[PDB]
RNA sequence: CGCAAGACGGACCAGAGCGAAAGCAUUUGCCAAGAAUGUUUUCAUUAAUCAAGAACGAAAGUCGGAGGUUCGAAGACGAUC
RNA sequence: GAAAAUCCGGGGGAGAGGGUGUAAAUCUCGCGCCGGGCCGUACCCAUAUCCGCAGCAGGUCUCCAAGGUGAACAGCCUCUGG
RNA sequence: CCGACUUAGAACUGGUGCGGACCAGGGGAAUCCGACUGUUUAAUUAAAACAAAGCAUCGCGAAGGCCCGCGGCGGGUGUUG
RNA sequence: GUUUUUUCACUGACCCGGUGAGGCGGGGGGGCGAGCCGGGCUCUCGCUUCUGGCGCCAAGCGCCCGGCCGGCCGGGCGCGAC
């Protein structure tokens, strides 16, 4: 949504803000997808974090 | 109304192949046209999109499957076999 | 201990308050409200990992029922498929307690 | 219990500051009239600074180490919240509602949230926040 | 006098594979420090239709250990297999279905397919539509692995070779008939030019030799020696037994 | 001495048990079911037997797929006659 | 149930710009200036310009498609055009 | 108040004539062959011939089977198993 | 000794496969299981498996060295990555 759906050698002519939405993956990824990898991109991250705080104390009684 | 009396899928082959082989194909036809339920969001909708594909129009996940139905009967033996030499191997 | 937390959800549905689907429950978690959340085996693994995390913030007890949201949903007696349950207050039931 | 209080570090869901980690000032939990749902005024970092170096010019440090703040009223289900918080002060007076009615306030309120984004990322504290979310 | 079709088969030209809309060689991921040493992650991109083939093929794309590139590959999909799974693949990844280690490392009983014959060859043994083999025995010394192939033939293999876990998906799809002539002629249209199969018996005497006759009948034995030149060789080519094939 | 395969589950095994009958015997796990007994539980006649209708139904036999160790209709031979 | 030329969007952030200005780098915005070479282009396209020795009842790939009757792009009759 | 195409039924009527031209299946009881659709000797044979699905044999685990090529660390099957 | 011959395994012609010829083989250092009263041996493993994110173009630490006026302004070289 937000991009003009026209034949591809048009697009030079296109200014820039008709070939994109204003958004980080903007009319290239869909909103939907974008939202599902901010917290992707986190909760895979904090995860991450759980595993190298138990990591370290199943080290401390050995 | 029921139609039919004893052919089902395969009326559409008319008096035409054999009455055995169109028999035999009446088991297959109706299980890949079959919708079946997706096992990722429940919705029957995993559908057959061409041989041994299979595909959710709701999930859009596709699941690499059998020719003419969802799960093959050595398939389910074989994840269950498998499975259970996993169990073995990490002990 | 299968059979009993189904009939524990039956006597949820009857005396407590409760909300079926994510959304509606995720904003029950946020404002605090919810103290048990169920989900199905088969619910998103990024929406199971949304909720464990709303559920960590809001110090809410997270339950991952034994089948999928077409089992779930059959213990919550509709005639449709749910992949996330809040309950709001037991009523007078034993969810929360065992 | 109920978690989304005026520090907590929230990631910006939608919108066009997508993946952008903002601190809630004000959370209206039951919204009013204007805005139904449960709606946050959010401060936020728009562009983070970039990654500075050691033999690096204490002059390049400085335009390196440059914040772009945004403020922004959000629904609680267009922002993520986080378990991590920035203890900042930003006064309830020049960050508020009241401040998009104005275009000059929201100039203030995006400076206000600026200098004291930039003063806490230099003393090292809260560095996850002015981290961009790789996605 | 006239050379037979199998022998003009060879020249290629009208009898080549109709190879337009193939989708790529089905090979398995190259072997690198990351297969040999431990495991490499890759993501299932699309389970898709191969033309002429039975089974479809999973786009696997891995990324790259040394550049930053992104790197996809075309796996015989093993029956099960799913898209946005994760498939692992070395020395040390784990034995669930679609993720290809090495055949030393999995134990006796061990359901594969995709399988290496000699180290190294990116999987050639049983990769057809819901073809399998098993694992039988292991041998440390001389390190080497008796397979049983999906012809019943077990034949040793030099352990450190690889194998996608599992059966191959599209399976099944012989018990169907073909009801019709035309369901043939699509078939055979997506692989090579082969089908209508004329019989040599009902050919002329110069084509081929069992044509010609008042009658049509082939007048010598259809069996013939392995040894017979290219233009003869045609029948049961060095038929060992013949006739209803009773017992085992 | 090994190895492979497919059957079968001896002795213990009883005028013993279980099941609607057909039937059911190596270990362990899982699944739902069941009689009997116990009952100062509950409902309160909901029951008995049943044209039509329906589930199961040894062995042999048939159909398709896998397998085929032993035994073995047919078939072949050696005897007996 | 095509490839490739070609074109674009995005993720990154090496860089770049100027010290409050006569701002700077930079602008896929609106205007303005200049240029676009080479080759084909007529006509027939068929009961007479093609191929069948020919103005040969054969063959030779397409596009447009009125009214009436009628199921109809059937046949039959009619208008434009011929 | 704007209706736009039909359908059924009735009356009357003509020298029993009306799908008025045009368009437009003769039918039945049997035998033989090939299941069918498909194909075929351009220019004397469209068939019962060929093909076909189904069926069944056979070869081959790649240093391989089948096959090509004057030649080769050649080539087809093979982007195959 | 000389030479024939069979059986083992050798690599170095010769062959095959893979790859963008990307970590081969030895040795060193570090981890845990096993062992004698701070010492060392007989050995082992080598960082990623809950999710349809991100991942390159070095951080850090050593080591040198080029103006102005010891204290303010930029490159090279190691190790990280034996």
């Amino acid at each position: 949504r937000g991009v003009r759906a026209v034949r591809p050698k048009v697009l030079m002519r296109l200014s820039k803000t008709k070939k994109h939405v204003s958004r980080a993956y903007g009319g290239s990824m869909c909103a939907k997808c974008v939202r599902d990898r901010i917290k992707r991109a986190f909760l895979i991250e904090e995860q991450k974090i759980v595993v190298k705080v138990l990591k370290a104390q199943a080290q401390s009684q050995k | 109304a029921k139609r039919t009396k004893k052919v089902g899928i395969v009326g559409k082959y008319g008096t035409r192949y054999g009455a055995s082989l169109r028999k035999m194909v009446k088991k297959i036809e109706i299980s890949q046209h079959a919708k079946y339920t997706c096992s990722f969001c429940g919705k029957t909708k995993m559908k057959r999109r061409a041989v041994g594909i299979w595909h959710c129009g709701s999930c859009m996940k596709t699941v690499a499957g059998g020719a003419w139905t969802y799960n093959t009967t050595s398939a389910v033996t074989v994840k269950s076999a498998i499975r259970r030499l996993k169990e073995l191997k990490d002990q | 201990s299968l059979e009993s937390i189904n009939s524990r959800l039956q006597l949820v549905m009857k005396s407590g308050k409760y909300v079926l689907g994510y959304k509606q429950s995720l904003k029950m978690i946020r404002q605090g409200k919810a103290k048990l959340v169920i989900l199905a085996n088969n619910c998103p693994a990024l929406r199971k990992s949304e909720i464990e995390y709303y559920a960590m913030l809001a110090k809410t007890g997270v339950h991952h029922y034994s089948g999928n949201n077409i089992e779930l949903g059959t213990a919550c007696g509709k005639y449709y498929r749910v992949c996330t349950l809040s309950i709001i207050d037991p009523g007078d039931s034993d969810i929360i307690r065992s | 219990g109920k978690f989304m209080k005026p520090g907590k570090v929230v990631l910006v869901l939608a919108g066009r500051y997508s993946g952008r980690k903002a601190v809630i000032v004000k959370n209206i939990d039951d919204g009013t009239s204007d805005r139904p749902y449960s709606h946050a005024l959010v401060a936020g970092i728009d562009r983070y600074p970039r990654k500075v170096t050691a033999a690096m010019g204490k002059k390049k440090i400085a335009k390196r180490s440059k914040i772009k703040s945004f403020v922004k009223v959000y629904n609680y289900n267009h922002l993520m919240p986080t378990r991590y918080s920035v203890d900042i002060p930003l006064d309830k007076t020049v960050v508020n509602k009241d401040v998009f009615r104005d275009p000059a306030l929201k100039r203030k309120a995006r400076r206000e949230a600026k200098v004291k984004f930039e003063e806490r990322y230099k003393t090292g504290k809260n560095k996850w926040f002015f981290q961009k979310l790789r996605f | 006098g006239r050379v037979i079709r199998g022998q003009r088969k060879g020249a290629g030209s009208v009898f080549r594979a109709h190879v337009k809309h193939r989708k790529g060689a089905a090979r398995l991921r190259a072997v690198d420090f990351a297969e040999r040493h431990g495991y490499i992650k890759g993501i299932v991109k699309d389970i898709i239709h191969d033309p002429g083939r039975g089974a479809p093929l999973a786009k696997v794309v891995f990324r790259d250990p040394y550049r930053f590139k992104k790197r996809t590959e075309l796996f015989i999909a093993a029956e099960g297999i799913h898209t946005g799974q994760f498939v692992y693949c070395g020395k040390k990844a784990q034995l669930n279905i679609g993720n290809v280690l090495p055949v030393g490392t999995m134990p006796e009983g061990t359901i594969v397919c995709c399988l290496e014959e000699k180290p190294g060859d990116r999987g050639k043994l049983a990769r057809a539509s819901g073809n399998y083999a098993t694992v039988i025995s292991h041998n440390p010394e001389t390190k080497k692995t008796r397979v049983k192939l999906p012809s019943g033939s077990k034949k040793v293999i030099s352990s450190a070779n690889r194998a996608v876990v599992g059966v191959v998906a599209g399976g099944g799809r012989i018990d169907k008939p073909i009801l019709k002539a035309g369901r043939a002629y699509h078939k055979y249209k997506a692989k090579r030019n082969c089908w209508p199969r004329v019989r040599g018996v009902a050919m002329n005497p110069v084509e081929h030799p069992f044509g010609g006759g008042n009658h049509q009948h082939i007048g010598k034995p259809s069996t013939i020696r392995r040894d017979a030149p290219a233009g003869r060789k045609v029948g049961l080519i060095a038929a060992r037994r013949t006739g209803r094939l009773r017992g085992t």
